[PDB]
């Protein structure tokens, strides 16, 4: 999805 | 303060390539998606490309797919747009735009928040050329209620801009220097007009001063009244 | 692809007025709609996001409404800082913009002063002739300018340019330039600029005969 979050995932591992 | 500063714009011949850059500051660049958006003269705002924060995903408008590529260098806080096979429809102001930032990721779909001021790209085969400057003389035709209109036609120059002054800057009230128009020849043209008291036309000289820095030309044209 | 349409294209208003502008999406975009403010030569500024949520620092007089295909922006009491062009943007399916709504300063109707300038002898020496028609200090912006050469309406050989609204008196000025080769200019006699404008009860013509 182009419109999905394109920033760092705040919940990344 | 979130700041985005584009660079790299200028004249490029059709079919050629040009790389734009955007220097990001005042936020963590490596955490943000980024966009390019353009505005072609006489058209609307047009989204061009997006790139993910980590460079792993990127999407393009149909109108540039296969010709433009977006990339980034997070260690240098820089966004890039590599353009190729450029054509006149790509002449535009190009803006660096940050994807909407949300540290809590509240929503599922993302727009854009902060824009840079833009860099201008002009795709043209025209050669650098200073303008010819012609008088628009006042007459009885140019005279309306104690007021006369006169001007100078600033024709056939490339690229933008020219600057026009009157009487070396001493005359500024009543001046309209119109936006330039692109002619079918690929050269620009504009007029600068000024309205003055008709009572002054016999005792005050009117000279338009035209500066075109890309060609290192400066032209003065005295505009002489007509007895007709 | 989703198309956004704004209306009106231009809105004339005064300080203190309530102003509402509209945005329509060609297909549903739910709440994924943003409003930006743009002033001439300056970067757009995001004002409303998620259709109704004001961004930080955006004054309380702004409000956004709508969900689905019809959206509005309202300014409850217009302030001088609010004269600008407003663009909507959907961010549901890629990103597309409306054509924008210019909110301009209202003033009383003012007819243009019309002037016509024949080509200079200096220009004719070089083989081109430009005839300039000037519409000075008029309001509203809408004007129709037509060229007639030997009483024949011209097509394709003129271009217009218009100023931004004047900061002091809220008028516009406009040029229309007719460009002909020297050979074409010399084939005809009568050159006429015809101007239609709300401030004129009937169209005004300025004309000359080549060589007078």
């Amino acid at each position: 999805d182009p419109n999905a979050n394109p920033n760092v995932d705040p919940n990344a591992n | 303060q979130v700041q985005l500063v584009e660079s790299g714009g200028g004249v490029v011949q059709p079919g050629r390539s040009l790389r734009l850059s955007c220097a990001a500051s005042g936020f963590t660049f490596s955490n943000s998606g980024m966009h390019w958006v353009r505005q072609v003269p006489g058209k609307g705002l047009e989204w061009v490309a997006i790139i993910w924060y980590d460079g792993s995903n990127k999407y393009y408008a149909d109108s540039v797919k296969g010709r433009f590529s977006v990339s980034r260098d997070n260690s240098e806080n820089t966004l890039y747009l590599q353009m190729s096979n450029l054509r006149a429809e790509d002449t535009a102001v190009y803006y660096c735009v940050r994807a909407y930032f949300d540290s809590e990721n509240l929503y599922d779909y993302y727009g854009m928040d902060v824009w840079g001021q833009g860099t201008t790209v002009t795709v043209s085969s025209a050669s650098t050329k200073g303008p010819s400057v012609f008088p628009l003389a006042p007459s009885s035709k140019s005279t309306s209620g104690g007021t006369a209109a006169l001007g100078c036609l600033v024709k056939d120059y490339f690229p933008e801009p020219v600057t026009v002054s009157w009487n070396s800057g001493a005359l500024t009230s009543g001046v309209h220097t119109f936006p330039a128009v692109l002619q079918s020849s690929g050269l620009y043209s504009l007029s600068s007009v000024v309205t003055v008291p008709s009572s002054s036309l016999g005792t005050q000289t009117y000279i338009c001063n035209v500066n075109h820095k890309p060609s290192n030309t400066k032209v003065d044209k005295k505009v002489e009244p007509k007895s007709c | 692809d989703i198309q956004m349409t704004q209306s009106p294209s231009t809105l004339s208003a005064s300080v203190g007025d309530r102003v509402t502008i509209t945005c329509r999406a060609s297909q549903s975009i739910s709440r994924w709609l943003a409003w930006f403010q743009k002033k001439p030569g300056k970067a757009p500024k995001l004002l409303i996001y998620t259709a109704s949520n004001l961004e930080s620092g955006v004054p309380s007089r702004f409000s956004g409404s709508g969900s689905g295909t019809e959206f509005t922006l309202t300014i409850s009491s217009l302030q001088p800082d609010d004269f600008a062009t407003y663009y909507c943007q959907q961010y549901y399916n890629y990103w597309t913009f409306g054509q924008g709504t210019k909110v301009e300063v209202k003033r009383t109707v003012a007819a243009p002063s019309v002037f016509i300038f024949p080509p200079s002898d200096e220009q004719l020496k070089s083989g081109t002739a430009s005839v300039v028609c000037l519409l000075n200090n008029f309001y509203p912006r809408e004007a129709k300018v037509q060229w007639k050469v030997d009483n024949a309406l011209q097509s394709g050989n003129s271009q217009e340019s218009v100023t931004e609204q004047d900061s002091k008196d809220s008028t516009y000025s406009l040029s229309s330039t007719l460009t002909l080769s020297k050979a074409d200019y010399e084939k005809h006699k009568v050159y006429a600029c015809e101007v239609t404008h709300q401030g004129l009860s009937s169209p005004v013509t300025k004309s000359f005969n080549r060589g007078e």
